[PDB]
C-alpha cells in the first residue's frame, strides 16, 4: 500500500506555514483582515464639516 | 521490475518540501516575505469618532 | 554550489515590479540579509491624466 | 501505472485557493496589486469634545 509519505510526496490536502520575515508562503487570516481593512477602511468619520483632529 | 525506488517524480506528485511562485499582478501564488515585512509595519487605522 | 550562489546574487531578486509615483507614505522593506551587493532603481515616463505607465525613456 | 491520485498526493502543479478572513492560503492578484501601492496615512477624526468611539 502506498501513501504520500511513502513516496516522499506532499499530501493531497496539505498546507504551508505562513510567510515570515525571510521565507514565503501563506498569509495569516487576520493579516488578510488587516490588509482588507487598510484598503477601503471606512473607519469612522474622516472629516466633520471640513474639520479634522 | 526488480527493486523499484518510487518517489514523487514517477507518480508526478508535488514534493513535501515544495514551494509555489510568488503571486504577480495577474497570477495567484505565495505571499512574499517582504510583502509581510511591509504589511506588519503598516499601522492599523486609528478609530476615533 | 559556489557558482550557483554567486550567480543567484548576480541575477538578483525583484523587490517591486509594476509602477507607482513613489510619493509620500509609500515604502518598501526587506530582510537585511537579502542585501549582498546593493539596490537598483528603474524609472520611466508616466502620465498624470491617464495614469498609465508608458514604457520608454527609462532611467 | 501510478499517478498522484492513487498514492493520495497533491499534483505537480496545483493551487491552494486564496486566503480568507478565517483561512490561510495565497493572495488574489487584486490583493497583490493593492498592497504594493498601499500607503500608510489613513487620517480621520481622533477625538471630538473629549469623546471617542
Ligand atoms: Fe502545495
Amino acid at each position: 500500500l502506498l501513501d504520500a509519505e511513502d513516496v516522499h510526496a506532499a499530501k493531497k490536502s496539505h498546507t504551508h506555514e505562513v510567510a515570515t520575515y525571510t521565507t514565503d508562503g501563506f498569509m495569516s487570516s487576520f493579516d488578510k483582515q488587516k490588509i482588507d481593512q487598510l484598503v477601503s477602511p471606512e473607519a469612522g468619520v474622516t472629516s466633520i464639516n471640513g474639520k479634522t483632529g | 521490475a526488480g527493486r523499484v525506488l518510487l518517489d514523487a517524480e514517477d507518480v508526478h506528485a508535488a514534493k513535501k518540501s515544495h514551494t509555489h511562485e510568488v503571486a504577480t499582478y495577474t497570477t495567484d501564488g505565495f505571499m512574499s516575505s517582504f510583502d509581510k515585512q511591509k504589511i506588519d509595519q503598516l499601522v492599523s487605522p486609528e478609530a476615533g469618532v | 554550489s559556489a557558482k550557483d550562489y554567486v550567480d543567484t546574487i548576480g541575477e538578483g531578486t525583484v523587490i517591486f515590479k509594476g509602477a507607482n509615483l513613489m510619493g509620500a507614505g509609500q515604502s518598501f522593506k526587506w530582510d537585511a540579509s537579502k542585501l549582498k551587493f546593493g539596490m537598483t532603481l528603474l524609472f520611466s515616463r508616466y502620465d498624470a491624466a491617464n495614469n498609465t505607465p508608458q514604457d520608454y525613456y527609462y532611467h
